[PDB]
């Protein structure tokens, strides 16, 4: 609603042009009359006070035992129906000290405890799914430490960070940006390492769910929990929603699921309606990683819901050197060690194996209580991670 | 009756008892004297091997 | 004494009041105003008490009310946290590395990645490699993946949080009990703790072909939680485990290298580990003298931590048949017989 | 006079109270209790009312008007009474069991030994077992030996079925499990039957009918008061089922009952002890050989070994006879029994 | 079993209240008579006949079934294609007679609570019962009999 | 404050003196249930949520005819007499599927499907506007149509169009809401639409 500050943004002067000025003293008239304009009428007039004696009347009409209870429906203004506290549903009569604007049906309602009356709307607390995907901030990685991936950062800047810190560029074309965005490769390849990257230098609120997670227990709730993840993703302004491993809404089968493969189903049914159905869509930009993206049907993919489809290729010779640096960036080796030598310990190293073995080289020294990985430590991480 | 579902239904367990009552009245810790019983059924196989 | 009969006068006059509910303080509010919901009974926003002071009035505690113009009299003892309550269902033995045999090798390797990122950082910076989050257990059942999981659990006290489903309990963790990913928010408010997931589903006997089944709802446990571990998380004292009596079962996922940072070994117990084993669990019966142990270890070739502490326990029911007081040798070779022996087939 | 303001509080007694239940005391002069009509309230406690009596969860009357401690009733039960021999006692001896020995003897020491010769587990150094589960196939002769213990037993019995705990009013079950193990512990040497435990503890439960919210509460209460026995009140609890796979993991670890007593089907030794100690009471001829009829490769566990001597007598009853003939088992098996044509020769 | 109105304060029988019905069950049966006389329907001559003579004769001609002595036939099911005219017949003979005519559905007995769903049906032929000679169509019976 | 605090110049408009002549000549009804009608004149059987079925007559002030069976009425909190009628209950998960604003696309976004087009405004806008064209004539528009084909080919934006200029009411459903935990209750989402 109304924002407490921010009165007036105009510093389109940015200077000492005289403009500033001009508006500034414009409030400053306008507040010395208001002050002789209350208190010279709160004499003759000492009915309200506006600062004891209204809030206190108020008070009295409340009562001492506020209750609460939910509002189940709205009939003609003045007039609502109150579920009680247990089971019971009341006529009851709305006051007009509430805002009579927060009446959502359904969301909360005060009522005094003897004459049960609508006397205030309650925030509703914070719901425990909202905290559940509601990542802070990404804790380390930034976004040139992801190393590599060059031409495939381009994308994930052009459709998920573009249109939020320069709209002009689609603003000016009249082209809007590129719906999603869907990642696959092979198994390690930075896929999700992309995906907390556009978390870091992103100023909207970032939901991560895993593909697990949409296939539950009882018979719908199923595609009632996706409209959930986009009922939370609207209400909170500019928002990515990054679905990971989305292989699994139909590749892994769990006994817990009541409903088989015909459940999981509508679960996408309903997923394919949340990314272009024909209701509104607002500010929500759709991220989804995958590890086969051919094991999923083929209209979730379909442009419009997800547009922009980026391929993870297995480290280049070149790329993986830089990805040996940067991981061992911060080890004092023994400078003995050649990472060139290592780059070729088998066919294809994803990179997240590059990383297990700069993290294996670590725990191989820790157990020396020597500070300094030599040789003999990567060669045992070398052979401890990508064999056994 | 039925065959006592691992995995049933929330409103299914609860059948479960009664049927687990009924059975437990038959033979259980206090033999039921001078009281017989008779049960018809169209299809005998779905019954839960207790009964 | 005047006082006395006076006190005593006006106790009848005074157990007539009508008594106080008992109610909780989901969370307070402004105006020295406190939201609460009473036992069997909706939600009431209730003043307070000058008495007390708002501060007091902190997340769910226990509070009174006064009988009709409800306002908080007293704080009444604290309620069970939820956390020590799923810790009552779910019943993990407390052990200690004395009750270890066997296995010291493995001991070492796991305070390496579960007591020296937690009770010494800084000192995993100094070599850049990032903490080691998640550790596997392996090997046959009743080996004694549990017991070390504990033991390391329980000397760097570290709350030890065990997730097995169980939906009886699945109300002390979350009411809306939707996604796994909400035990993390009770995990980080208990300070560092150990997320422990176990297995073995009567696996390695049944569901051997194919047919129904299929995947395992505690395998899939970790992809969730292993998958926020490694990033979107702030509070960096959070570490999982599993104990699963097969390492070539496992997914291609918890294989992949970086998600698992160790893989620990728990072979079934070697001579000297069957004799250290026998000797701790030994050391709780009247045992007679010289009872040759080591005569008793060969005799059991074959038994991970169970048919080991199933000849202690039936060496003394076999010296209970015959009326004794005393544990004698021929009870522990006696036992082998039954447990191993006799239990060989089938 | 302090004798007279003593003898005139006890007015706050009267007859009409309200039995509530002892929680949790706060200080000295107040107290916390929960009321039978489904509450907690924070009431004061009457200064003559023994404190020693104040135990843990227990029964207080309180005051209707007011609620407020007013006495301390003695421990007692609503749904469950102790079997007082009579006509209510099971009336089945051991040696009507036809040869269990090697099950006979597991719940003999874990159920019967540890009451009798308490003093020697310490002395030896085991930890009695604090409750044995019966589980196995449908009618290999679970209740029976239960009905056999409460028989030669030196200690009370309380007998439960598992859905007699779960009741229309919300909220007393619980307190009805709860009444169970406070009324055997009075009565220090003590059994506890809970049958068909298989409707109170079940692993899934959906917390939205109701009637599963009932049931969290009853498993739960069962759990936390087996958990209160301090290794010196020797209460031992037996629980029969027929589908162990359903019972939830929670209720089968140790400090709980920890000890599986299989009940499998009888193998063909068994077989031929069971138609000889059911056959003794039988009239029987000599033409009779009951080793033809313990030869086959039938399994046939308990009921239908009863079953086959029922029918058979029955069949003399037809043309008025006293005895039963081999002419009379012969006609018997083969409507008792009833093999499948599971086989298919083809297959090997 | 009966019910009983009963003084609120001092509780004491004071009238015998007429049986009470879900109001599903009573929301189930047609006040206003569909109008589709027999010549609308075509092709379904053989058809319509032998209903008319299992469902309509057999209630107004109880002197003839009686002077025979055979009891008359219980119940008539319609099945075939998709589309051939099964719910015209019920609602053109839910016209041409003087009888009520309680209208089921198929997916409607099913209700989410235990004996919920026996409830409306013990109802719906109670209430047919309680009142004079009535037909009770059960269309879509797949739902409940399957 | 935080809980209701309204604009305070519209609390002296809510005249905190008819508040008052409001919180307490106006008495707080009880929602209920009618199962039944008894005949004599009134008793009418009444069935409030959770307490018991009473039997209840009327007021002064509601018809005989303002009241039906199965109908929502309030009634008094102390003597339970029917004051006023109430509207039936409507699952709000069914009562959120009314679109209240209307999609911004209309019949021009939509290209090639002249044809589909043409046929889908004669029998979802043209019964409904203009609906005196047909009386002169022995026809019942056709009710329904069926738009089927390969994804990514118009079939909802022809349906979010129809939705910008059609002048009934528009009521939304996904194929996927209507499936519900319990057994039951998938139909009710499909009765009370
Ligand atoms: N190209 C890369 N550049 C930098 N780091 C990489 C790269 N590929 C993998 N890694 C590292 O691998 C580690 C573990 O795997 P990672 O999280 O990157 O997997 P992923 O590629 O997102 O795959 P998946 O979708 O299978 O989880 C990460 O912490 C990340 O730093
Ligand atoms: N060894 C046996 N000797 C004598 N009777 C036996 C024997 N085994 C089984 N029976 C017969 O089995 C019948 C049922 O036994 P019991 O009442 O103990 O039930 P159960 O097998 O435990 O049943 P459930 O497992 O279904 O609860 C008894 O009437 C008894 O005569
Ligand atoms: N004929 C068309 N003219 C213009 N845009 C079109 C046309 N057909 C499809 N589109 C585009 O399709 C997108 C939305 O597709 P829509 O959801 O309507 O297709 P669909 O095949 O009916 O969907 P689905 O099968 O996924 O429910 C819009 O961006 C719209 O511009
Ligand atoms: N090395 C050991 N020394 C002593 N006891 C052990 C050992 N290994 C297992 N145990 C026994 O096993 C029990 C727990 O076994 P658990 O870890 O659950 O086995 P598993 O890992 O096969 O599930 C403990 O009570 C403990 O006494
Ligand atoms: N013989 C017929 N004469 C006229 N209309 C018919 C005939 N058979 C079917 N219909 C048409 O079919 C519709 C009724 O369909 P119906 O047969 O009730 O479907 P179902 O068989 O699935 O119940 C009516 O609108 C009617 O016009
Ligand atoms: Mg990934
Ligand atoms: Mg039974
Ligand atoms: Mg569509």
């Amino acid at each position: 609603g109304p924002d407490a500050a921010s009165k007036l943004p105009l510093v389109t002067p940015h200077t000492q042009c005289r403009l500033k000025l001009l508006k500034l003293e414009r409030i400053k008239d306008y507040l010395l009359m208001e002050e002789e304009f209350i208190r010279n009428q709160e004499q003759m007039k000492p009915l309200e006070e506006k600062q004891e004696e209204e809030r206190s009347k108020v008070d009295d009409l409340r009562g001492t035992p506020m209750s609460v209870g939910t509002l189940e429906e709205i009939i003609d203004d003045n007039h609502a129906i109150v579920s009680t506290s247990v089971g019971s549903e009341h006529y009851v009569s709305i006051l007009s000290f509430v805002d009579k604007d927060l009446l959502e049906p359904g969301c909360s309602v005060l009522l005094n405890h003897k004459v049960h009356a609508v006397i205030g709307v309650l925030m509703d607390d914070t719901d425990p799914l909202v905290t559940v995907m509601k990542v802070e901030k990404a804790p380390q990685e930034t976004y040139a430490d992801i190393g590599g991936l060059d031409n495939q950062i381009q994308e994930i800047k052009e459709s998920v960070e573009l249109p939020l810190t320069h709209p002009e560029y689609y603003e000016e074309m009249g082209i809007k940006p590129p719906k999603g965005v869907i990642l696959y490769g092979p198994p390690g390849t930075g896929k999700t390492l992309l995906a907390k990257a556009v978390a870091n230098q992103t100023s909207a609120t970032f939901l991560r769910v895993v593909g697990s997670e949409l296939i539950q227990k009882y018979l719908g709730d199923g595609p009632k929990l996706v409209r959930e993840l986009f009922r939370v993703a609207e209400e909170h302004a500019p928002s990515i929603v990054f679905i990971d491993e989305i292989d699994a809404i139909g590749t892994k089968r769990y006994d817990s699921n009541s409903g088989g493969e015909r459940e999981i189903q509508r679960t996408m049914l309903e997923l394919l309606n949340q990314l272009d159905g024909f209701d509104s869509r607002g500010d929500v930009k759709v991220i989804m990683a995958t590890n086969r993206i051919e094991t999923l049907d083929p209209a979730l993919i379909r442009p419009g819901r997800i547009d922009r489809k980026i391929e993870f290729p297995l480290p280049d010779e070149k790329t993986k050197k830089r990805i040996f640096q940067i991981h061992t960036s911060r080890m004092t080796l023994a400078d003995d060690v050649t990472l060139d030598d290592l780059i070729m310990a088998k066919d294809d190293l994803s990179g997240a194996d590059i990383k297990a073995i700069c993290t294996e080289a670590g725990l191989m020294a820790l157990r020396e209580r020597r500070m300094k990985v030599t040789n003999e430590d990567f060669k045992k991480s070398k052979e401890n991670v990508l064999y056994k | 009756g039925g065959r006592r579902f691992s995995e049933g239904t929330s409103a299914d367990r609860e059948i479960q008892r009664t049927l687990m009552e009924l059975l437990n009245q038959m033979d259980g810790f206090d033999t039921l004297h001078r009281v017989k019983m008779i049960m018809a059924t169209n299809r005998p196989d779905t019954l839960d091997p207790a009964l | 004494l005047n006082a006395k009969v006076r006190l005593l006068r006006e106790e009848l006059q005074l157990l007539q009041e009508q008594g106080s509910y008992v109610g909780e303080v989901v969370r307070a509010m402004d105006k020295k105003k406190v939201l609460v919901k009473v036992h069997p009974e909706g939600k009431f926003v209730v003043d307070v008490d000058k008495n007390i002071d708002i501060n007091d009035v902190t997340p769910n505690c226990r509070v009174a009310l006064r009988n009709d113009s409800y306002t908080l009299h007293k704080i009444l003892p604290n309620k069970v946290d939820p956390l020590v309550s799923l810790m009552m269902v779910e019943k993990v033995p407390d052990s200690t590395y004395e009750m270890i045999g066997g296995l010291d090798k493995q001991i070492k390797e796991i305070k390496e990645v579960i007591e020296l990122p937690v009770k010494h950082p800084e000192l995993f910076e100094a070599l850049g490699i990032a903490q080691p989050k998640g550790v596997l257990l392996y090997g046959p059942p009743g080996t004694g993946k549990t017991l070390l999981a504990r033991a390391v659990a329980h000397h760097t006290d570290c709350t030890f949080i065990r997730v097995s489903g169980s939906e009886l309990v699945q109300k002390f963790i979350g009411e809306g009990a939707r996604m796994v990913r909400e035990l993390f928010v009770m995990a980080r408010e208990h300070a560092p703790s150990i997320i422990f997931m176990d297995e073995i589903d009567s696996i390695g006997s049944s569901r051997l072909e194919g047919g129904s089944g299929g995947d395992s709802e505690v395998q899939r446990t970790m992809l969730e939680l292993l998958n926020q571990l490694d990033g979107f998380e702030a509070t960096k004292n959070i570490k999982v485990i599993m104990a699963t009596n097969r390492i070539d079962i496992l997914d291609s996922a918890l294989l992949r290298p970086g998600r698992i940072d160790r893989k620990i070994e728990f072979p079934p117990p070697n001579e000297e580990a069957r004799l250290d084993i026998l000797k701790i669990h030994s050391r709780k019966m009247n045992l007679t003298r010289g009872i040759n142990l080591r005569k008793i270890a060969e005799l059991m070739p074959g038994a991970s931590g169970a048919e080991v502490k199933g000849v202690c326990t039936e060496a003394g029911m076999y010296a209970l048949r015959e009326r004794r007081v005393h544990v004698t040798q021929e009870d522990f070779e006696m036992a082998v017989a039954k447990v191993m022996q006799k239990d060989s087939e089938k | 006079e302090f004798l007279h303001a003593q003898e005139e509080v006890k007015r706050i007694q009267s007859i009409p109270l309200v039995i509530g239940q002892f929680l949790e005391a706060v200080d000295q002069n107040t107290a916390i209790v929960g009321s039978t009509t489904g509450s907690n309230y924070y009431v004061r406690i009457l200064s003559t009312i023994d404190r020693e009596l104040l135990k843990p969860n227990a029964s207080v009357a309180l005051h209707k008007h007011s609620n407020a401690l007013v006495d301390v009733l003695p421990p007692e039960a609503d749904s469950s009474i102790m079997m007082l021999t009579s006509d209510q006692k099971p009336d089945v001896m051991y040696a009507d069991i036809g040869g269990m020995d090697i099950q006979k003897q597991e719940v003999r020491e874990a159920v019967e030994l540890p009451l009798t010769h308490f003093e020697l587990y310490k002395q030896i150094g085991i930890d009695p077992p604090r409750g044995v589960l019966m589980y196995g196939p449908p009618g290999c002769g679970k209740t029976m030996l239960a009905k056999a213990v409460a028989h030669h037993t030196t200690a009370a019995f309380i007998r439960v079925v598992g859905s007699e705990f779960v009741q229309k009013y919300l909220g007393e079950g619980p307190r009805m499990v709860r009444d169970v193990f406070r009324l055997a512990k009075e009565n220090a040497p003590a059994i506890i039957f809970i049958d068909e435990i298989d409707a109170i503890a079940t692993k899934r439960f959906d917390a939205q009918t109701g009637a599963d919210r009932e049931v969290q509460r009853i498993l739960l209460e069962l759990l936390n008061q087996m958990d209160g026995f301090d290794q010196n009140v020797n209460v031992k609890v037996i629980m029969a089922t027929n589908r162990a796979d359903t019972l939830d993991p929670a209720l089968l670890r140790p400090g709980r009952l920890d000890r599986k007593i299989e009940f499998p089907l009888p193998d063909r030794r068994q077989k031929r002890l069971i138609f000889s100690t059911i056959t003794s009471k039988m009239n029987l001829s000599e033409e009779v050989d009951l080793e033809d009829y313990v030869a086959r490769p039938d399994k046939i566990s308990g009921a239908d070994i009863n079953s086959i001597c029922q029918e058979s007598g029955m069949l003399a009853v037809r043309e008025n006879r006293y005895i039963v003939l081999a002419k009379d088992f012969e006609k018997a098996y083969k409507t008792v029994i009833k093999k499948d044509e599971q086989e298919h020769e083809f297959y090997k | 079993g009966d019910l009983v109105g009963v003084n609120k304060d001092s509780y004491l029988i004071l009238e015998t209240l007429p049986t009470e019905y879900d109001s599903r069950v009573k929301a189930m049966e047609v006040d206003e008579r569909p109008t589709e006389q027999y010549s609308d329907i075509g092709g379904l001559d053989k058809q319509i006949q032998e209903l008319v003579e299992a469902i309509v004769l057999p209630m107004n001609h109880k002197e003839k079934f009686e002077n025979l002595g055979i009891q008359p036939p219980k119940g008539v099911l319609m099945y075939g294609p998709p589309g051939t005219g099964k719910t015209l017949l019920a609602r053109a003979c839910a016209a041409q007679t003087k009888a009520t005519f309680l209208k089921l559905a198929g997916p409607q007995l099913v209700q989410m609570f235990i004996g919920d769903g026996a409830k409306l049906v013990r109802d719906a032929f109670a209430l047919a019962k309680e009142k004079a000679p009535s037909i009770i169509f059960i269309d879509e019976l797949d739902a409940i009999g399957t | 404050s935080d809980t209701g605090l309204a604009p305070p110049a519209l609390w002296d408009l809510a005249a905190d003196k008819q508040t008052l002549q409001s919180e307490q000549p106006l008495q707080v009804a009880r929602c209920t249930k009618i199962i039944n009608a008894d005949s004599e004149d009134p008793k009418y059987i009444i069935n409030v949520k959770q307490f018991a079925k009473f039997v209840v007559d009327l007021s002064d002030q509601v018809a005989p005819t303002d009241i039906e069976e199965g109908m929502r009425v309030g009634v008094d909190r102390n003597k339970y007499q029917i004051h006023i009628p109430l509207p039936p209950k409507i699952d709000p998960t069914v009562t959120m599927m009314q679109v209240e604003e209307k999609p911004d696309v209309t019949y021009s976004d939509v290209g090639g499907c002249k044809e589909q087009i043409e046929k889908l405004r004669e029998v979802v806008e043209t019964p409904l506007l203009h609906p005196e064209r047909f009386v002169n004539l022995g026809i019942e528009p056709p009710k329904g149509v069926l738009l089927f084909g390969p994804p990514g080919t118009g079939k909802t934006l022809c349906a979010r169009a129809v939705a910008n200029r059609t002048d009934a009411c528009f009521i939304r459903v996904i194929g996927s809401e209507l499936v519900q935990k319990y057994v039951g209750e998938g139909a009710r989402m499909v009765r009370e639409l």
